[PDB]
């Protein structure tokens, strides 16, 4: 088959700038004057968009911030000004063939400014406490850069079991990270503390960021 | 305002069968061919082959060829993809596509396909309000112990959005577990009501959890 | 229109 | 999911009145104030006044106080402004705003009123089609005089629009014409059906008008 | 009233570069430690978006490469890096005293690279000529910069009148200008005549670009 | 939520 290798696997551009991303196949695309080779946009959650045709036309309705070029089997996206909308996985496809073979796509992630996290913590609810469990959940929101660190607290003591961690994919709006930690014990041994801690550090503050409450 | 809309989530258990459909409008279904896409679990894009809309004759990749078959409903501007004794590799996101001259240019939003032989377990929704001696306040909603994947979340019905992290979901002991959050102006919670909506599928479960202080 | 995207629109 | 509508655009003569009504959905529409803001047609931005949509109390500003009169009929979730014996000063576009703590976050779209005694003319329509002598192909619709502006100007129902050109219109011998231009591959025209969907509010006149070669 | 002032006017930024626009108030609009000062961006044809209040706070949604600063009477919105969709027009507006005042705004344009027009010619409709008048059409489309110059000719002799021109704004995708030019006659005065020429100067091009039709 | 924007919702 025409196998398209994409490079890099991933790369950070600061917002304002170039980024540039490789396609080669292993067989030529073209045919009759023409490269048979496209670019595709994907957001996790979402199917692939359609940017790019035939090796350097723009879809109709994409910004012309996005452009590709090449003929034979080598091949390039570039985007510039890279924008905060554009962290996503970028594809490469042919159609000269059947198959019709894809790359395994480029990740494009932003670089910006320091943003500090807004940290939020939340006590179990009754309804969950009336079930004979203990969550609690600890919001770590639109921080930058994804580098943080969060501890867990029980009556000053740092717990380390049963905590489970998330983190979203890049907003494509603020180009920030978000993070929740959620600690799940039985109500018996959540009822035998009092004071519950999310302690979290991220480099735009001096000390940690501690939020808690008291079961009281 | 053109769209192809697929059918939702599937969990099917191995050796079964699930069919896709995919609906076309805002333009002539017939007069332009269907493509068949797998996303597996690691991301990759393969293509299954096409389906002509006016002759019904479909074409398989190599890499599709016996468990896989293309249909179509034209009365119902629909087309499908069934699979055919189902094993845990065919597990991944299903998209169709319609045919451009050279690309694929509109795309349905994606069938997942889980393989499991676990049962269906319905999620628990937990309010998550501030503590009572905590301008701006975060909410949120904590969804536990479902299978399988998907849920659903969103708060007052699509009205707030913007201010919305919705985190990706932990598996832990073969069950699931995801939070959700929503950020607003003081303003509007307490005073305003707050409710996130939780939607699992494979439960047939809506859930709607009014965020109260 | 397009039945047969890229190749097979030939 | 929240948003503001307001009524379509408006032509009245010279000391007639006007109400333009602005509905509110998907929040509780007595909990957030109702500001109206005139942009004039040079384009500045003035501020009306406010109604709260609890008490029902307006508060006009300086420049407004006269002639205007807000409303509410709250069980449309509906605000009203009215604006008595209508001059031509009173030409522009209103928008009605949700307060927000700072600023004015929802907006209407806008409802344009046009002062005249003109007589409504409404618009011709006219296909544009490539010269019989002529991989894109691009097509248009002439939209010829017609009275008082606007007219909207769609192609194919809303499944094209990103190829689309709609150009402001021209005023010639009290009349307005207006021209758009529609550019698609050469794979969807002639072989599918383009049309341009073009409506005049202050005729009455919706218009469909197939380009055929 | 307090009166604010906007500068510049209208200001041309290239892709990927800083936008800096200027808010001046006559009166202070410092209360209680906020500044009662927003900012909105309008497109034509739409109402204007709330992008920034208190001065600094980006409302929610908004991308960040909008940020504001200031306090007191003087106050900047800042864009970085401008895009393709920015081009618009910024409005101040203070919230501090009645009436609530806006600026008069100041006009965003997007400088790229340069982009040939697709020009096209359309012929009177038999509609049209059925009902006595022959109107002729020429589109100039997704050109930069927006300079051009546009000739009718009539039988290869130039005509001036019964020609009206119309430009759509810059584009929010490809940051590009259209225009349209339209040649009305009457029909006896239209079929009095057998070649007509839409041509055009565009820097993109050494020669004029020629578009014609034969009423044959 | 909000009644009276900035001055007005003092």
């Amino acid at each position: 088959d025409n196998v398209l290798t994409q490079s890099p696997p991933s790369l950070a551009v600061s917002l304002g700038q170039r980024a540039t991303i490789s396609c080669k196949a292993s067989q030529s695309v073209d045919y009759n004057g023409d490269s048979y080779l496209n670019w595709y946009q994907q957001k996790p959650g979402q199917p692939p968009k359609f940017l790019i045709y035939a090796a350097s036309n723009l879809e109709s309705g994409i910004p012309a911030r996005f452009s590709g070029s090449g003929s034979g089997t080598d091949f390039n996206l570039n985007i510039h000004p890279v924008e905060e909308e554009d962290a996503a996985t970028y594809y490469c496809q042919q159609s000269n063939e059947d198959p019709f073979t894809f790359g395994s796509g480029t990740k494009l992630e932003i670089k910006r400014a320091d943003a500090a996290p807004t940290v939020s913590i939340f006590p179990p609810s009754s309804e969950q406490l009336t079930s004979g469990g203990a969550s609690v959940v600890c919001f770590l929101n639109n921080f930058y850069p994804k580098d943080i660190n969060v501890k867990w607290k029980i009556d000053g003591s740092e717990r380390q079991n049963g905590v489970l961690n998330s983190w979203t994919d890049q907003d494509s709006k603020d180009s920030t990270y978000s993070m929740s930690s959620t600690l799940t014990l039985t109500k018996d041994e959540y009822e035998r503390h009092n004071s519950y801690t999310c302690e979290a550090t991220h480099k735009t503050s001096t000390s940690p960021i501690v939020k808690s409450f008291n079961r009281n | 305002q053109i769209q192809l809309v697929q059918s939702g989530p599937e969990l099917r258990k191995p050796g079964e069968t699930v069919k896709i459909s995919c609906k076309g409008s805002g333009y002539t279904f017939t007069h332009y061919g269907i493509n068949w896409v797998k996303q597996t679990p690691s991301k990759d894009l393969k293509w299954m082959g096409w389906i002509n809309t006016h002759t019904g004759e479909p074409i398989y990749a190599d890499d599709f060829k016996g468990r896989f078959a293309f249909s179509l409903e034209t009365s119902a501007n629909t087309a499908y993809l069934q699979i055919n004794n189902l094993n845990n590799g065919d597990m991944g996101t299903y998209f169709c596509t319609r045919s451009h001259r050279f690309g694929l240019d509109y795309w349905g939003q994606g069938t997942s396909v889980t393989v499991s032989s676990a049962k269906t377990t319905p999620p628990s929704v937990y309010p998550l309000a501030p503590g009572s001696a905590a301008s701006m306040v975060t909410l949120g909603c904590l969804v536990k112990g479902y299978f399988p994947e998907p849920v659903t979340v969103t708060w007052n019905s699509g009205s707030l959005s913007s201010g919305v992290h919705t985190f990706p979901a932990v598996l832990q002991s073969d069950l699931y577990t995801l939070s959700s959050s929503v950020t607003v102006p003081s303003s509007t919670w307490p005073s305003e009501t707050v409710t996130c909506n939780v939607a699992h599928p494979a439960s047939s479960t809506k859930v709607d959890k009014k965020i109260l202080d | 229109g397009v039945q047969g995207s890229g190749a097979f629109g030939r």
